[PDB]
């Protein structure tokens, strides 16, 4: 996927 | 040696700061503007609850996938139970401590539109103060909340998931030995406990059910949702509407 405030978060 | 420290002390650490609402009580209590502004404040703590799951003992090494479906499973129920442990510790449960600059009293319940609801987080409120709840006791709680929905087909890593879960259920019967003694009120306080945290789901039940209501309906009512609520939402809407959704339960299940 692209994106996603929760991955973005989870692996910043 | 010397005691044999619990992640009791590591969940204290990595806890959440108060977050401020941006709230102006000068201005018109209005249901439209009470609602976004809380759905704004919710988008800012959720950025905190990630951050603080992401280095939960445990909960860390499960998959990418579990973590995200997890924590769109209980957002509500964490930032509920957040709530009422403000309102406890700021104001003896008097009031529902949203934010320092949002508390609400009972006029700002009715102008909500969410009067039963906040009532219902209020009396989550009351039992903190019943029992005296214990920071210790509180985070714990908080990580088995994350873990208490799970999809009914079950998680990607669940063996994994169980084991955690176990391990944080015995670490809160380790707690609960802690602040009392009197093996009785231990035996006691573990069942009150556990048998709150099973409230929790039909509190939360409720809770969606208005928020579902309020999302779809966001354009009609005027009630913003910050893209971090947007997002999360879109996802979890569908499962639960749909009876994906399996609440673990304690007692009564
Ligand atoms: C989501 C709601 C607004 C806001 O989001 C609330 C949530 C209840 C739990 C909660 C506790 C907080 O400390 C901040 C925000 C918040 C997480 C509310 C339940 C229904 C209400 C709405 O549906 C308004 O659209």
């Amino acid at each position: 996927q692209q994106k996603s405030l929760l991955q973005q978060l989870l692996t910043e | 040696r010397a005691l044999t420290p619990s992640p009791v002390m590591v969940l204290e650490n990595i806890e959440p700061e108060i977050v401020y609402a941006g709230y102006d009580s000068s201005k018109p209590d209005t249901a439209e503007n009470l609602l976004s502004t809380l759905n704004r404040l919710a988008g800012k703590q959720m950025i905190q609850v990630v951050k603080w799951a992401k280095v939960l003992p445990g909960f860390k090494n499960l998959p990418l996938e579990d973590q995200i479906t997890l924590i769109q499973y209980s957002w509500m129920s964490l930032s509920s139970f957040a709530l009422s442990w403000r309102s406890y510790k700021h104001t003896n449960s008097q009031f529902l401590y949203f934010a320092p600059d949002l508390v609400f009293n009972e006029e700002k319940m009715h102008q909500s539109a969410m009067y039963e609801l906040c009532q219902g987080m209020h009396q989550i409120s009351l039992q903190f103060v019943r029992l005296q709840l214990t920071f210790e006791e509180y985070t714990i709680m908080k990580v088995l909340l994350l873990l208490s929905t799970i999809p009914k087909d079950g998680l990607k890593s669940q063996a994994a998931f169980e084991e955690m879960r176990t391990n944080y259920i015995k670490e809160l019967r380790k707690m609960v030995t802690k602040c009392p003694n009197n093996s009785g009120q231990s035996w006691q306080r573990f069942y009150q406990l556990t048998k709150l945290l099973d409230s929790m789901h039909d509190l939360v039940s409720d809770l969606l059910e208005f928020c579902f209501y309020t999302f779809r309906e966001s354009h009609a009512l005027k009630v913003e949702f910050p893209a971090m609520l947007v997002e999360i939402i879109s996802d979890q809407l569908p499962k639960v509407e749909s009876g994906n959704a399996k609440p673990l339960y304690f007692h009564r299940k």
